[PDB]
RNA sequence: CGAUGUCGGCUCAUCACAUCCUGGGGCUGAAGUAGGUCCCAAGGGUAUGGCUGUUCGCCAUUUAAAGUGGUACGCGAGCUGGGUUUAGAACGUCGUGAGACAGUUCGGUCCCUAUCUGCCGUGGGCGCUGGAGAACUGAGGGGGGCUGCUCCUAGUACGAGAGGACCGGAGUGGACGCAUCACUGGUGUUCGGGUUGUCAUGCCAAUGGCACUGCCCGGUAGCUAAAUGCGGAAGAGAUAAGUGCUGAAAGCAUCUAAGCACGAAACUUGCCCCGAGAUGAGUUCUCCCUGACCCUUUAAGGGUCCUGAAGGAACGUUGAAGACGACGACGUUGAUAGGCCGGGUGUGUAAGCGCAGCGAUGCGUUGAGCUAACCGGUACUAAUGAACCGUGAGGCUUAACCU
RNA sequence: AAUUCCUUGUCGGGUAAGUUCCGACCUGCACGAAUGGCGUAAUGAUGGCCAGGCUGUCUCCACCCGAGACUCAGUGAAAU
RNA sequence: ACACAGGUGGUCAGGUAGAGAAUACCAAGGCGCUUGAGAGAACUCGGGUGAAGGAACUAGGCAAAAUGGUGCCGUAACUUC
RNA sequence: AGGACCGAACCGACUAAUGUUGAAAAAUUAGCGGAUGACUUGUGGCUGGGGGUGAAAGGCCAAUCAAACCGGGAGAUAGCU
């Protein structure tokens, strides 16, 4: 389950393989962090063709967990891997042109449907 | 840390009150011989609750 | 007391297909989104036995590009469009664990045909 | 109003189309004898005593089947009492079913949870266990320190140690009523409930106007 | 701790009562009446009913088994032909336990294990 | 000074109130939202990441707050032991020098047969009085107590506007706390199957033991959280600060003196659990018993025989009840525990026989074979007559009724 | 700096931050050529700082096995 | 001090497996104990099991688990070659 | 060939844990390590009190040691207890 001090791949394009959990926020203690629910996220990697920089310090919300989507009847849809995308801090909604998720029900719960939606896995 | 004075022999005779050894009496004759056993087992002769268990 | 099973016989269905695990299973579901009815398929292997009544959980897994991709169905779940059962599989455990870190001829199955 | 007993048959989730999974707890309810009535000099109120098995005639004491003569002595599974008040009328000709749970949406059920006694302080008192390396010495399981040096002579009461767990009355008040049947004298509610699946139930009627 | 464990722990390792029972079987078939501790006892009792119910059926097949444990040479003619219509062809009920009161000396509860017919 | 462990680190308390946050609201250079300041109040609350012996400090991100103090600036018959404060080493300095040093680092122990006061579960007496049994009172104690996010009222009040609130009206969260095992994971050394080394049933097959449960691969029943369900209520009583009515001392005036009315996250109930040793030893219902004799002599005391109710105890079979005790189910007026029978879950198509393929191996007979906890069926094994304890209407009186 | 208070000097690098780490500098209150100077590899029961696998150290433990805690009998203490 | 988990000189080491004196089933050989019965809780000691995460723990990956055999391939800086 | 890489017998102290009124006058369990040497070892000797021995800690010198142990001067002395 994703944590404080996890390192994760993005789905961010032109995003790296590397960026690191830095807080699990919600203001009160948390363990760990949950599916459509924001995130504290720091680049650990940049690559050239990406909009963002090594050592910065953004805001991300989690798109994809092992543990998998499973709230309604119990009957899980699941992934094989974890990952978080890219928030802007004041203006808003991902930074990305395209998202490498599964776009799933809860993600389409936020103000964020025309910027995902470009394929929807389920 | 260590006892100081030496404690009661009216606490001493209170501690051991509690005992619950029996003197068994009555003890249970068979249903066919007057012969003494506990309530639940069998009796020096082979004789138990009037079925007779061991031969001689 | 048994009550409770005929409880749960009461969402079961009357008739439902048979596989056994390792068998290509071909689904479509109406999904329903607690909302929404609308065609969706998924085909992969199943990866589980059914079994238990009602808490059946008919578990299919994908199995490509390198990634399990892990769903689970509900034998008697009421947004089933159709299974298709059309290859057979060539395994012997049950449980099939060692298909979640292992790929292509190594994650292979087969198809029995015999 | 009153109360009622039944058996916790167990639970099972019954799904629903927008979710959640919802588990259903089934409760199975015994003819409820009404075996007494309290009413000249009782403390100036009303109590009935409800009786959940016949047990057997063969185990029977003349001061109990005296006690119990006015409806027959049966007096299996449990007696239990419950308070007669703004009932309206009077409970005796007919045994006590879900027939009270009719109109009745909200409930309180006192689960009585199953015994768990041998406790301690990680299984009762939620204190993790400390330094399985790097050093400690005996002091891996214990609820820290469990009072301040010197000044307080003595130990306080009400500390997070010792006792037993489980066995307690523990009430549950956030349920619903899924289903009434008066003719299979059964009743359904939305949740979980303390006590072991097989174990006994007091179920009593919450409203509010 | 052992909410569902209906097996008895007794004493000493499970390797010593493992080997003792399998051992105290051989010893119950050969004298069909056999004293000991009351505990040890009713633990005789677990498994060898099954391997009394075992020895039924007279099968070539059949005949494969009850030879993993308890092995004695005056038994082999009895095996498959006696302990049927004797013992197993009953249905379950195939002993008799008995205390027959505290041993030597010392507290320790002891009793008698028969089997449930004598031989005519 | 015949010997109060010191700094920091971990783990965990109790009291204040000089209030950081939470409830209340006053004054103001207070229109409104705010800021600045004031005091009624300690019931609930008051992070996390890096650097250092470390407090003290600094930095990054979180917050209704990132309050202060007492308790040897709380917790070594507490955990830790890096600094300071052991033997040895190693650098800088002063001195003729042993030494010395407002100069400094590397390695450096943390003991404890719990008596008494205390604390936390649990037996056994004495007691309410003739004995037993079933159950329930409430004098009193404990538990509980704060809060994040969003939406309606409402873009309402105030105000061109900018900006933007009390008042009550709901839904949804976390730490944290509780319960169940139904889902999802885990474990599950009474169990199904594969396999390397080897021994054993003559040998081969088939099959079992050992080698860490050999290696495992798995798992029912169960338990469990990382799973799911739920949680800190509504209401009533009474107050403080504070706001007031009516009004005399002060012919005016005045929250007070007489007499009336309201008010806070506090206070007390209600809630939830205990609770008559509440010796201030509560209360109803039901069950049972209708015997004589002797002595000193006496409304006191002692002895003898006769043979005993209601009920308990004893004994199992064993438990969802346990360290010992205490407690549940029932005991042939029998399903209390087990075996057996029909089946579940879980393993995986074996053996025996033949066939295809030099063969490994695969195929048919075969969804084979295997079973414990789960479900249902069954007296097949086991579960004393009842001994023993318990006896005979039970002392005085105030008041009424029945006789 | 094995030598340096204020000092975590002052600057650069690594880092969400870094009294630690790496590299420079001179203004060494007091290094200096046998009371030796300076540098180099395998190497070191050597110390500081990072990356990866693997993992119950930890989130957080949960359940087992073999031995003690319990109990009864036999033989039955010590410090105080 | 003891019929005490200790100390202690020389000679010997087969089969099957295996490089082997490692290591197991075994061989020849030996022993089944100088307290026994039972049980089983918070806790004490070691071993076994490990999901998802992983060095966050800690002064420190300490401790623990994973790696592990050898024939054929393929190999940096630095270096007293 | 080897003050060589790993490694039985052989040796042995570094970490961790158990033990600590013990089995115990220092062991036990697991691991890392020493193993042709500046080594180790069977057997018997030789080195003594300010003397020995020490790739040197004032460590070791039969548990003792900024000076061992026993027996004597010695019932030494104590403005003190």
């Amino acid at each position: 389950m994703i944590q404080e001090q996890t390192m994760l791949n993005v789905a961010d394009n032109s995003g790296a393989r590397r960026v690191m959990c830095i807080k699990v926020l919600g203001g009160s203690h948390r363990r760990y962090a949950g599916v459509g629910d924001i995130i504290k996220i720091t680049i650990k990697e940049a690559i050239p063709r990406g909009k963002v920089k090594k050592g910065d310090v953004l805001k991300a919300v989690v798109v994809r967990t092992k543990k998998g989507v499973r709230r309604p009847d119990g009957s899980v849809i699941r992934f094989d891997g974890n990952a978080c995308v890219l928030l802007n801090n004041n203006s808003e909604q991902p930074i990305g042109t395209r998202i490498f998720g599964p776009v799933t029900r809860e993600l389409r719960s936020e103000k964020f449907m025309k910027i995902i939606s470009l394929a929807p896995e389920v | 840390a260590v006892q100081q004075n030496k404690p009661t022999r009216s606490k001493r005779g209170m501690r051991r009150s509690h005992d619950a050894l029996t003197a068994v009496t009555s003890l249970s004759v068979d249903k066919t011989s007057g012969e003494k056993h506990l309530r639940h087992h069998i009796t020096a002769d082979g004789y138990y609750r009037g079925r007779k268990v061991i031969a001689k | 007391s048994n009550i409770i099973k005929q409880l749960e016989q009461e969402q079961m269905k009357q008739d439902v297909p048979s596989f056994r695990p390792g068998d290509t299973v071909e689904v479509k579901v109406w999904v329903v989104e607690g909302s929404k009815k609308r065609l969706q398929a998924f085909e992969g292997v199943v990866i589980a036995i059914r079994n238990r009544g009602l808490h059946s959980a008919f578990t299919v897994r994908k199995i490509s590009n390198g990634e399990g991709v892990e769903r689970v169905f509900q034998t008697h779940s009421p947004v089933v469009d159709s299974i298709s059962v059309k290859r057979r599989g060539a395994v012997r455990k049950a449980k099939l664990y060692y298909l979640r870190e292992r790929t292509g001829k190594a994650a292979r199955i087969k198809e029995r045909l015999n | 109003m009153i109360g009622l007993v039944g058996k916790k048959v167990g639970m099972t989730r019954i799904f629903t189309e927008d979710g959640v999974s919802i588990p259903v707890t089934v409760i199975e309810v015994e003819a409820n004898r009404v075996t007494q009535v309290k009413d000249l000099a009782n403390d100036g109120y009303r109590a009935i005593q409800v009786t959940t098995g016949a047990k057997k005639a063969n185990r029977v004491t003349k001061p109990e089947a005296g006690h119990f003569a006015k409806a027959g002595v049966e007096a299996g599974r449990g007696l239990w009492e419950f308070r007669l008040a703004e009932g309206e009328e009077f409970t005796v000709g007919q045994s006590i079913s879900v027939e009270l749970f009719a109109d009745v949406k909200k409930v309180d059920v006192t689960g009585t949870s199953k015994g768990k006694g041998f406790a301690g302080t990680v299984k009762r008192w939620n204190f993790r266990t400390q330094d399985a390396t790097h050093g400690n010495s005996l002091s891996h399981r214990v609820p820290g320190s469990i009072g301040q040096n010197q000044t307080p002579g003595k130990v306080f009461k009400g500390k997070k140690m010792a006792g037993q767990m489980g066995n307690e009355r523990v009430t549950v008040q956030s349920l619903d009523v899924v289903r009434v049947d008066a003719e299979r004298n059964l009743l359904l509610v939305k949740g979980a409930v303390p006590g072991a699946t097989g174990s006994d139930l007091i179920v009593k009627p919450a409203v509010k106007a | 701790m052992r909410h569902r464990k209906s097996g008895r722990q007794l004493n000493r390792n499970s390797s010593h009562r493992q080997a003792m029972f399998r051992n105290m079987a051989g010893s119950l078939v050969r004298h069909e009446i056999i004293k000991t501790t009351l505990p040890k006892a009713k633990e005789l009792r677990r498994v060898v009913e099954p391997l009394i119910t075992l020895a039924k059926t007279d099968s070539v097949a059949n005949r494969r088994l009850a030879f993993a444990r308890t092995r004695d040479n005056e038994i082999v003619a009895k095996l498959f032909n006696e302990l049927g219509p004797r013992f197993a062809s009953r249905a379950g009920g195939y002993t008799r336990i008995l205390k027959c009161g505290f041993r030597a000396g010392d507290n320790a509860p002891m009793a008698y294990i028969e089997l449930v017919d004598r031989s005519e």
